[PDB]
RNA sequence: AAUGAGACA
RNA sequence: AGUAAGGUCAGCUAAAUAAGCUAUCGGGCCCAUACCCCGAAAAUGUUGGUUAUACCCUUCCCGUACUACCA
RNA sequence: CACGAUAGCUAGGACCCAAACUGGGAUUAGAUACCCCACUAUGCCUAGCCCUAAACCCAAAUAGUUACAUAACAAAACUAUUCGCCAGAGUACUACUCGCAACUGCCUAAAACUCAAAGGACUUGGCGGUGCUUCACAUCCACCUAGAGGAGCCUGUUCUAUAAUCGAUAAACCCCGAUAGACCUUACCAACCCUUGCCAAUUCAGCCUAUAUACCGCCAUCUUCAGCAAACCCUAAAAAGGAACAAUAGUAAGCACAAUCAUAGCACAUAAAAACGUUAGGUCAAGGUGUAGCUUAUGGGUUGGAAAGAAAUGGGCUACAUUUUCUACAUAAGAAUAUCCACCACACGAAAGUUUUUAUGAAACUAAAAACCAAAGGAGGAUUUAGCAGUAAAUCAAGAA
């Protein structure tokens, strides 16, 4: 019966559900390191634009947000 | 691997390309020794997983098989 | 016999090589004005060799000999027929009864090298894990009593260690200590994968009467000498030096610090602890002991450790030394090629066991001996 | 009242 | 160094009325093993002294533990 | 764009009762589970978030047809317009990436590598601590009688032992091959002899040498179970199945059961029978034989010798008495009776052991009788065997070799 395929998937969601949990930190570290690169490599983006238009200086009373940061 | 049980006679050689992988010896009996020089096919072996090369006898430092005397 | 291995060309021209060798030995010594630290040497290479080199030069002798047996033969008389028939017949019998002893001799003074044979060995015997049942773990049980019996046909001394029984009246593991005079020079070749076919008679392999294949693995390892350490003045280098801490004018004004270096070995060990010199050098004493001590058990480790996972290798059928075949009464051994019958009396140690392990030591010499004179070879070319 | 099968098509 | 402090069945505990559980040995139950039921065996680290012994003290031995500070 | 059970988060309020987690009790080898008791998050109201389900009627929306036509199963088959989705299985409701009031999260979603399969439905068989109904006449429970396990002895295995057989070894081995070993038997061991070495012949005799996993023979067993096999027919296909008596696809023969026969009337009962198969069940050692091995030796003959029981166990005989013991004797008798004691001496029970003698035999080590001797045993732990009537039990006798 079907059975023989919904007990694989319950047995390695299981397995994954424990794999989260005994690593918690670990991927906490992760994920906020690869925010920061997400956040960097937004600000060169940016920067390349109004590099390329010929300014010298980002345009007055821009400061670019920090969107993926946590907030409410 | 069961149920096909034996010692198969393998080697382990680098391509020209730098990679390294496994290779095997057809035939019975072989005189390789290390840091000789080998031609190698595309073949596969059925019983022993990995193991995706053949060397073919007759070229370079591995001759023939050696009828029995 | 012996006459077929000296006709091999290898041993002829070996002592060939030694002949040459002990007469240039004398030429060197009675002419050339050697020099003493050299004249020394030779002279204690010349007295080795001279038991060799005359053994050699009868063998000519008696070949010789030989060689007038097939001239009287050729020249045949009606009245020297009855001579040469109670001659010749005689002297070439006569002339076998001497090469048995000039040829014997040879291998019995030549001796390759041996080591160990004076330690006391552990046997370890496992439950292979090739087939389910109990098919392997009861065979483990059987050879474990072969080699128990055999101790006591070879005078020798067993001590159990570990003794592990299983469920189904088995043995998933032991080990035991045999002690004697020759125990790892017999016990040598016996390390390895024994594999057993047979039906199923006794066990829980015996609810269904279908032959079956299993292995089982046996682990010899020489077991090494005591440890005793020897220290002495000529071994530590004390290097009185200061230390680091608070004690105000004291610190200031003492050394009260210890540096020991082994000068053998390297080792460096600070002891500072303490407030005295004599304290600090105290500790400093008992703590190169112990760590000097520390380091040859770990160096026994690795010796262990590097030849108990190269007989256990893999444990797979694919390796084995012996093949019991109960199904047609056989029991062979893959590496000498020699079968023996009767199984009931091979598993009850004695004879049986005995008589298969002397071939097993004749072919080690005979490997080792084909080789060296190969060698020879190689080093006079 | 927990456990067991190896070289049978 | 000094001081403290302990050794008991194979193992771990409580008592000195040397016991309890487990392990070990024998048997039963089951197709066989384990569980389970039944029966038996088993020790006071060491020497000396403690009416006489043991729980005590002493000697030997192993191992455990704290402290080694002001200049 | 808007919404989305339940669980979960943030803030405030409510709390009868239920209740993850946690604590106690019990069960179990262990029970951080099922069962019992207590109580928290929470289930509830207001405001915000999360956006997941077997979110399954596993069947998409709108118009229709009952024509064509049964893979299987299920909820019968199909046409038109349109959208979404699907390219072997495992890796994978995973890694990396984009968005998200999410931060142990959701959505999107690969590859390296491994295998030649994964998967849907069905058929027969086996099994089920699945349910319903019916039934065990030695039988599972309830229940009857006599015994085994406790002791001695006899005998058979395992282990121990020796230079000194082999085979049986869950039910289906264990007074088994043996209705039978002092030599012989005998196949075992230690020595010492013989090499056309039984016969008409043979570059051949001989082998208790290996293989019951090559076999014929002769059986064990499920089994006092009723089913097996061949011919033929049927099925909108057939792996297979084949009955309804007021009958709906089956038919007549073969083997087995049945009937009959034996135990000198019938009856009943007991014997005898019990197919096809299952366990590669037991037997190369009744004998024969395939294949493999030996051939001045694994063959043949002579002489002597296979002891011994630390210990464990199975099946038996004799007991542990008063329904008994002893004597006379067939069954209506006399006497004894573990206790008393001022001393004594005593019951039941040696089958064992010592000594003597007889029987067989060339040889007694084997058997039997007597005298002496009087030990364990005071109704036997867990557990377990047999019997439904001339049966259990008690007692007597003969025969096979
Ligand atoms: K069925
Ligand atoms: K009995
Ligand atoms: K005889
Ligand atoms: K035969
Ligand atoms: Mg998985
Ligand atoms: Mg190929
Ligand atoms: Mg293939
Ligand atoms: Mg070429
Ligand atoms: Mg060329
Ligand atoms: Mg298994
Ligand atoms: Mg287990
Ligand atoms: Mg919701
Ligand atoms: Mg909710
Ligand atoms: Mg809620
Ligand atoms: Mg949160
Ligand atoms: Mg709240
Ligand atoms: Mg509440
Ligand atoms: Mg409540
Ligand atoms: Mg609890
Ligand atoms: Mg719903
Ligand atoms: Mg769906
Ligand atoms: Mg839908
Ligand atoms: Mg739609
Ligand atoms: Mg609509
Ligand atoms: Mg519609
Ligand atoms: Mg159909
Ligand atoms: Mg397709
Ligand atoms: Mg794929
Ligand atoms: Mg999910
Ligand atoms: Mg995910
Ligand atoms: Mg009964
Ligand atoms: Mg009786
Ligand atoms: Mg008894
Ligand atoms: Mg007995
Ligand atoms: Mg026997
Ligand atoms: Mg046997
Ligand atoms: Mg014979
Ligand atoms: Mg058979
Ligand atoms: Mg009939
Ligand atoms: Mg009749
Ligand atoms: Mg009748
Ligand atoms: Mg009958
Ligand atoms: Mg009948
Ligand atoms: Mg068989
Ligand atoms: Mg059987
Ligand atoms: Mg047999
Ligand atoms: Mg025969
Ligand atoms: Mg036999
Ligand atoms: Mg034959
Ligand atoms: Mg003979
Ligand atoms: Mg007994
Ligand atoms: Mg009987
Ligand atoms: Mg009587
Ligand atoms: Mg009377
Ligand atoms: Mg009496
Ligand atoms: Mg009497
Ligand atoms: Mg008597």
């Amino acid at each position: 019966k079907n059975i023989l395929k919904i007990r694989r998937r319950k047995m390695n969601h299981h397995k994954y559900r424990k794999l989260v949990k005994r690593t918690r930190f670990l991927r906490r570290k992760v994920r906020e390191g690869r925010l920061r690169q997400k956040q960097v490599k937004f600000e060169r983006d940016l920067k390349r634009i109004w590099q390329k238009a010929g300014l010298k200086e980002a345009p007055a009373g821009w400061q670019t947000p920090k969107i993926y940061l946590k907030n409410q | 691997k069961k149920p096909n049980s034996a010692n198969r006679k393998c080697c382990r050689v680098r391509l020209s390309t730098g990679r390294e992988a496994v290779c095997f010896i057809p035939g019975e009996g072989h005189s390789l020794q290390e840091h000789h020089v080998v031609l190698v096919q595309g073949g596969r072996t059925q019983d022993l997983p990995g193991v995706k090369l053949t060397v073919v006898r007759g070229k370079y430092d591995c001759g023939h098989v050696q009828k029995k005397k | 016999d012996t006459k077929m291995l000296w006709k091999h060309k290898a041993l002829q021209k070996y002592m060939e090589n030694l002949s040459k060798e002990y007469q240039t030995l004398e030429q060197c010594l009675q002419h050339i004005p050697v020099n003493e630290e050299n004249r020394r040497s030779l002279n204690r290479r010349h007295a080795e060799l001279a038991p060799l080199a005359a053994i050699y030069q009868e063998i000519q002798e008696t070949e010789q000999a030989i060689e007038e047996l097939e001239s009287m033969c050729k020249s045949l008389n009606k009245q020297d027929e009855k001579q040469l028939q109670e001659l010749a017949l005689e002297e070439r019998q006569t002339i076998d009864q001497k090469i048995n002893m000039l040829y014997n001799e040879l291998f019995q003074s030549l001796v390759p090298k041996e080591k160990y044979d004076k330690n006391d060995v552990i046997l370890e015997v496992t439950a292979g894990r090739t087939t389910g049942g109990d098919i392997c773990q009861q065979f483990t049980r059987e050879i474990f009593d072969m080699y128990q019996n055999y101790s006591c046909y070879k005078h020798w001394q067993f001590e159990l260690l570990n003794y592990t029984p299983a469920d189904y009246g088995g043995l998933h593991h032991a080990a035991a200590r045999i002690s004697g005079d020759g125990v790892y020079k017999h016990l040598k070749y016996e390390g390895g994968i024994h594999r057993v076919q047979r039906i199923p008679e006794v066990g829980l392999s015996s609810r269904m009467q279908r032959i079956h294949t299993g292995t089982m693995s046996v682990i010899v390892l020489p077991q090494p000498d005591e440890v005793d350490v020897k220290l002495d003045p000529k071994d530590l280098r004390i290097d009185t030096f200061r230390a680091k801490g608070a004690g105000g004018q004291h610190v200031n004004k003492t050394d009260s610090a210890v540096r020991l270096v082994h000068i053998p070995t390297g080792l460096v060990v600070e002891c500072q602890q303490e407030r005295s010199q004599i304290k600090n050098k105290e500790i400093a004493f008992r703590v190169l002991r112990a760590r000097l001590y520390q380091q040859i058990i770990e160096k026994d480790k690795r010796q262990q450790q590097s030849a108990r996972k190269l007989q256990v290798g893999t444990r797979a059928q694919s390796e084995r030394i012996r093949t019991y075949n109960f199904t047609q009464d056989r029991v062979s051994d893959h590496r000498i090629a020699y079968e023996v019958r009767d199984i009931k009396e091979f598993l009850c140690g004695g004879k049986g066991l005995d008589q298969l392990i002397q071939r097993l030591l004749q072919s080690a010499d005979e490997e080792a001996i084909a080789e060296l004179l190969d060698e020879h070879l190689k080093s006079a070319k």
